[PDB]
């Protein structure tokens, strides 16, 4: 069959979240409510799309 | 002369009957207790797991604003 597509290791190089988990869990209320945008069009694009290729930006 | 002898007007009293002396409470008693612990142990439950219920779905709302990231 066809040959698997993968991006390249540049396209996935960003500059992490680097905190712990605790760190996330007591600031997760604040972070759903403030960053909740971007979040949910990219949780849409992941519904739609069954790709994760296709929703890295 | 001098024997074992009793004295002159006999010994004390020497019991010989059986001596139960029915000690506790009626059956109405002990079956109203239980059921107040009863329903003071279902009160006491139904406030605490409807608190507990509430910080289940915070707790679960936590990890769903913490989703996308990860």
């Amino acid at each position: 069959p066809g040959i698997v597509e993968l991006p390249s290791l540049e396209d996935l190089k960003v500059q992490e979240v680097k905190v712990s988990s605790s760190v996330l869990k007591a600031a997760a209320h604040h972070y759903g409510a403030q960053c909740d945008k971007p979040n949910k069009e990219f949780m849409l694009c992941r519904w739609e799309e069954k790709d994760p290729r296709r929703c890295l930006e | 002369v001098k024997q074992d002898m009793p004295p002159v007007g006999g010994y004390g009293p020497i019991d010989y009957k059986r001596n139960l002396p029915r000690r506790g409470l009626s059956g109405y008693s002990m079956f109203a207790v239980g059921i107040g612990a009863l329903l003071f142990g279902y009160w006491s439950m139904m406030r605490w797991n409807r608190e507990r219920r509430r910080l289940q779905i915070e707790d679960f709302e936590a990890r769903i604003a913490l989703m996308p990231l990860l």
